[PDB]
């Protein structure tokens, strides 16, 4: 699977490592949420990441299915 | 389609050692819905920040500079106490219009330090 | 203590274009946005737009949409403002300026554009446009 990642500069799409067949999006507010919106982490995973309180995590299983909001139709 | 306006006085004048206040009034929408920052610009120089995020002071900026917000007048204010001749400069407020996704600048205030004493 | 260093003053005929550059010290734009702000003679600051290289996206003020192009090359740590179809109202000092609040850290990034305060400013570039057109 190819997933979007926020770990690169510029943000980019990457082929996920072996055994990581999901893309994920994890989002939470920081103190600038009211202006910059939520912080978003995008990447690859074997199992859909666990979420702490006030975090949102959603996974998907098709190529490039987890775009950053500013790179999403 | 038009951005909101930030209106400042064109000119403010005062003697050294006094306190001066420069206001920045938002024409539409609430002043508190978006941060207001303030820049100083001396002649022939680039702007520098004196107040950011309504009332925060960058390192290096003297404590004589402070910022505040007044919801009832829908305005932000830059206050300079103990005015010094070196404070003569243009000052601009700045905020952001979320509807149009644009930075908004106030029109600028020229601060002049009076040389004689008046009453 | 990043600095932004801009190209030099230019004098242009009406209808021509100018491309002003803005070189960041330190070899990178990181996750910062760079805006272009201009100041016509004796007038106030005016935002033209900005660019966030880490997202590959630019934002424009409606007044300049389609006539200005703002770009940046991370590999040469240089940002640019190309303003076309120059006219007398474009005589101004043009500044580049960094948004103090980066868009990314620790492998995650903010979701929305929001132009915060401008901490580091270039020295400005005067562009003078002759009359007519």
């Amino acid at each position: 699977i190819v997933c979007h990642t926020t770990a690169t500069s510029p943000i980019s799409a990457v082929t996920c490592p072996p055994g990581e067949n999901l893309c994920y999006r994890k989002m939470w507010c920081d103190a600038f949420c009211s202006s910059r919106g939520k912080v978003v982490e995008l990447g690859c995973a074997a199992t859909c990441p666990s979420k702490k309180p006030y975090e949102e995590v959603t996974c998907c299983s098709t190529d490039k299915c987890n775009p950053h909001p500013k790179q999403r139709p | 389609a038009s951005n909101f306006m930030l209106t400042q006085p064109r000119s403010v004048s005062e003697s050294p050692g006094k306190t001066v206040t420069i206001s920045c009034t938002r024409s539409s929408g609430s002043i508190g819905s978006d941060y207001v920052h303030w820049y100083q610009q001396r002649p022939g120089s680039s702007p520098t920040t004196v107040i950011y995020e309504d009332n925060q002071r960058p390192s290096g900026v003297p404590d004589r500079f402070s910022g505040s917000i007044d919801s009832s007048s829908n305005s932000a204010s830059l206050t300079i106490s103990g005015l010094k001749t070196e404070d003569e400069a243009d000052y601009y407020c700045q905020s952001y219009d979320r509807s149009n996704h644009e930075v908004v600048f106030g029109g600028g205030t020229k601060l002049t330090v009076l040389e004689n004493l008046y009453f | 203590q990043v600095q932004l260093v801009q190209s030099g003053a230019e004098v242009k005929k009406p209808g021509s274009s100018v491309k002003v550059s803005c070189k960041a010290s330190g070899g990178t734009f990181s996750s910062y946005a760079i805006s272009w702000v201009r100041q016509a003679p004796g007038q106030g600051l005016e935002w033209m737009g900005g660019i966030i290289p880490i997202f590959g996206t630019a934002n424009y003020a409606q007044k300049f949409q389609g006539r200005v192009t703002i770009t940046a090359d991370e590999s040469t740590s240089t940002a640019y403002m190309e303003l076309r179809s120059l006219r007398s109202d474009d005589t101004a000092v043009y500044y580049c300026a960094r948004d103090n609040l980066g868009y990314c850290s620790g492998g995650s990034c903010y979701s929305d554009y929001y132009y915060y305060y401008m901490d580091v400013w270039g020295q400005g570039t005067l562009v003078t446009v002759s009359s007519g057109g």
